[PDB]
């Protein structure tokens, strides 16, 4: 553990560091050092971690994206042969976020998941399971691909479970899940009508529930019901 | 895309 | 030498696939590895080259400054002792920055100036050099800035004697250079009245030699006279 | 911050 000699405060200070710094591979190395600290998370520092693995594996993804593009394209009837170089660096970059899912993955299952007994946290946790397997499941192929994806799906409708007996249906996080879940079952389930009737009963029971809210949560639940709206316009 | 958080 | 293994004509085309993919560091790592190769390189292999490296340390440079900004405003009247956590990370930032600019510079001394005889190559190198010594200069202190400084000054101006010898005004290397030369003047040397002359006097000799050139080779040279412009209007 | 190249 690199971060072994520090103090959990000075991680948790130079994560905030690193985020403003737009230095997101620091910003994830700090929160595992504060993660292996043994101690529970608060609600800030939660999205820290999140935050930080959000960005490195986004743009692990979004590479890869570009390198399985090429290397599909080089693959087709008529186009050149240009040598194992594309496949060896798609397989290279997807290593490394098969590499960052799995240091999450172990983040959550040592021990953070079994400690996390308040819905907010239990819920927060279960559905970065589900996000790490669902990276996964986008680069799995075959049988591999059918157990990552029953993790994914298990992981996310626990989280599901517990948000609709313990939060409100305009909670940020539950909404969040939801949305991400949605597109679980789009994008990896093959399941479409699935997504679009989970974003719709989403959108709709948070629809219902923003009478209750104050100002600013009525500010973060409306943005996240937005992007379920969004979803829903790119399917239908 | 679709948008996840 | 991580890259030793790899063809030459392997590591040139997973930089061209890193450039697409926008994974810089990935992309300076394998030219890197061809450079180290021991063979000259090609016009197209010496962008490549720069384009990785001047990708990874914009980064560095730009969360360097975010980081300083934070360190200044931790030091001045009034503010609140937050500890050494931003001085630290602050250092680190630099001190991998320093890293970056020391492997350049190792490059391009061992061995690709001493084998450029083109000006197109040997005054691209040069005006490398004076680059990333400028970089340093940026974060170095005291009489260590001074040689640094120095170090910047004498390989820009070689590569200007070069330039205006052997290199038509509007050559893009020769624009270029200038515009970062100028740029040291106003930036690093406190010399703002010659930055703003050479600026000026490269971009009106680059204004009178337009007439020879072509509508592809126009376009090169005018986009980088606007940015000697755009200079000029922040500077008068 | 000034333009280069
Ligand atoms: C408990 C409060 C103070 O902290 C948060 C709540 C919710 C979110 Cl989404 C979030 C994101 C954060 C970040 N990017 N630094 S802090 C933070
Ligand atoms: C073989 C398939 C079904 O499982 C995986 C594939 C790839 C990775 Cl990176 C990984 C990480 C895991 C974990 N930390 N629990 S399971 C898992
Ligand atoms: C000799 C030709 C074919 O190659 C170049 C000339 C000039 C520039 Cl600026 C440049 C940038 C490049 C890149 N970003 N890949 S290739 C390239
Ligand atoms: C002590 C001052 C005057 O010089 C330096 C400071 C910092 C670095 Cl990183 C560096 C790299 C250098 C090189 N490769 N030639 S000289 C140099
Ligand atoms: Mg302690
Ligand atoms: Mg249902
Ligand atoms: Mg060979
Ligand atoms: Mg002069």
């Amino acid at each position: 553990g690199a971060m072994g000699s520090m103090e959990r405060a000075s991680l948790i200070q130079k994560a905030k560091l690193a985020e403003q710094a737009e230095r997101y591979e620091d910003m994830a190395a700090f929160m595992k050092g504060a993660v292996e600290k043994g101690e529970e998370l608060s609600c800030e520092e939660r999205n820290l971690l999140s935050v930080a693995y959000k960005n490195v594996v986004g743009g692990q993804r979004a590479a890869w994206r570009v390198l399985s593009s090429i290397e599909q394209k080089s693959n087709e009837e008529g186009s050149e042969e240009k040598g194992p170089e594309v496949r060896e660096y798609r397989e290279k970059v997807e290593t490394e976020l098969q590499g960052v899912c799995d240091t999450v993955l172990g983040l959550l299952d040592s021990h953070l998941i079994k400690e996390a007994g308040d819905a907010e946290s239990r819920v927060f946790y279960l559905k970065m399971k589900g996000d790490y397997y669902r990276y996964l499941a986008e680069v799995a192929t075959g049988d591999d691909k059918k157990r990552i994806i029953d993790s994914a799906r298990s992981a996310y409708q626990e989280a599901m479970d517990i948000s609709k007996k313990e939060m409100p249906p305009t909670n940020p996080i539950r909404l969040g899940l939801a949305l991400n879940f949605s597109v679980f079952h789009y994008e990896i389930a093959n399941s479409p009508e699935e997504a679009i009737s989970l974003a719709k009963t989403t959108f709709d029971e948070a629809m219902a529930d923003l009478h209750t809210l104050s100002e600013d949560s009525y500010k973060d639940s409306t943005l996240i019901m937005q992007l379920l709206r969004d979803n829903l316009t790119l399917w239908t | 895309f679709p948008a996840t958080v």
